[PDB]
């Protein structure tokens, strides 16, 4: 089949600047390249066809150019509804194929998180189970690493984490990290810990409680 | 110009077959083709095939082929996708499209069909609180429950300030789990009550959760 690779992952700008976006070809598409926006919860939405046609009724800040392997989507000021993920198409040949998306976020100052460590309740430690909840609250950028620590053992493999979308007033993202064991694991150990790097911090950041 | 309506979400279990219809509203379904795209939670698109309902022609990405079946009926305006011997791996939102032969582009799109496929059985959430230390955070998790989605909302809706609601996570033993949280300012922890509400629309389940310090 062939591959459509887009670069950057990521593009970093605030509003008003000129965002380009890059699709590279394993082989020549010819001119059977499209451009697709993406917002959370939406369908794809055409933006480019034939790698230079702009789709019926979108705005004309959106630009396509190239042919063979290498394709360019330009977006000449950027506004704030156009923070979302862009992702290139090709059929020139059966299967037909995506890129595997651009995302495209505001750019603002570094902020540091807000760090919260909640202890599980009481309601649930009666069911057998143990959930400790780490919060970091609205940072940037989106880069974060979060540790758990049980009595200063650095735990791995017991965790999950989940990050918000890019807020709209602020720009900054957030993040909750969940360690998770059984009640009797759970009492076998005092000091549960959340240990948070980030280029906000000058160093690590720990939050903990005693059981 | 052109509407495309899909079926409601779909929760199947491991081995089974899943058939999801598109319904066209406008335009020429016979001048037409229809694809088969889906996504996976967080990942790209991926498309699956299609067919020309006025030939009965239909093709596949072979990745798929044997497992999909793509039919249409010109009568109804409808295309439809069958995928049967389900996995864990096929939980995905699935989009039919129209595909534009002369430029090789999709126009028109539905609006998604979820389809979770899981050993699991549709279940509620445990609401337990997240109570604030002793600017404030506080919060619910909200686990054990199956499928997606689940709502949260603060004090019935009516706080919206300073919230974030997280994305699910899937945990090992098949079920989702997920954290609201909210900052306040800790001088109103003495004085103003906070609730969680939570709305697990696939098991019709609504709980309301107290959270104090």
């Amino acid at each position: 089949e062939i591959v459509l690779t887009q670069s950057p992952a990521t593009l970093s700008l605030s509003p008003g600047e000129r965002a380009t976006l890059s699709c590279r070809a394993s082989q020549s598409v010819s001119s059977y390249l499209a451009w697709y926006q993406q917002k959370p919860g939406q369908a794809p939405r055409l933006l480019i066809y034939d790698a230079s046609n702009r789709a019926t009724g979108i705005p004309a800040r959106f630009s396509g150019s190239g042919s063979g392997t290498d394709f360019t989507l330009t977006i000449s000021s950027l506004e704030p509804e156009d923070f979302a993920v862009y992702y290139c198409q090709q059929r020139s040949n059966w299967p037909l194929t995506f890129g595997q998306g651009t995302k495209v976020e505001i750019k603002r100052t570094v902020a540091a998180p807000s760090v919260f460590i909640f202890p599980p309740s009481d309601e649930q430690l009666k069911s057998g189970t143990a959930s400790v909840v780490c919060l970091l609250n609205n940072f940037y950028p989106r880069e974060a690493k979060v540790q758990w620590k049980v009595d200063n053992a650095l735990q791995s493999g017991n965790s999950q984490e989940s990050v918000t979308e890019q807020d709209s007033k602020d720009s900054t993202y957030s993040l909750s990290s969940t360690l998770t064991l059984s009640k009797a694991d759970y009492e076998k150990h005092k000091v549960y810990a959340c240990e948070v790097t980030h280029q906000g911090l000058s160093s690590p950041v720990t939050k903990s409680f005693n059981r | 110009q052109v509407q495309l309506v899909q079926s409601g979400a779909e929760v199947k279990k491991p081995g089974s077959s899943v058939k999801v219809s598109c319904k066209a509203s406008g335009g020429t379904f016979s001048s037409y083709a229809i694809s088969w795209v889906r996504q996976a939670p967080g990942q790209g698109l991926e498309w699956m095939g299609g067919i020309i309902p006025i030939f009965g022609t239909a093709n596949y990405a072979q990745k798929f082929q044997g497992r999909v079946t793509i039919t249409a009926d010109e009568s109804t305006s409808t295309a439809y996708m069958e995928l049967s011997s389900l996995r864990s791996e096929d939980t995905a939102v699935y989009y039919c499209a129209r595909y534009d032969g002369i430029y090789g582009e999709l126009d028109f799109w539905g609006q998604g069909t979820l389809v979770t496929v899981s050993s699991a059985s549709t279940k509620g959430p445990s609401v337990f609180p997240l109570a604030p230390s002793s600017t404030a955070a506080l919060g619910c998790l909200v686990k054990d429950y199956f499928p997606e989605p689940v709502t949260v909302s603060w004090n019935s809706g009516a706080l919206t300030s300073g919230v974030h609601t997280f994305p699910a996570v899937l945990q090992s033993s098949g079920l989702y789990s997920l954290s609201s949280v909210v900052t306040v300012p800790s001088s109103s922890l003495g004085t103003q009550t906070y609730i969680c509400n939570v709305n697990h629309k696939p098991s019709n389940t609504k709980v309301d959760k107290k959270v104090e310090p």
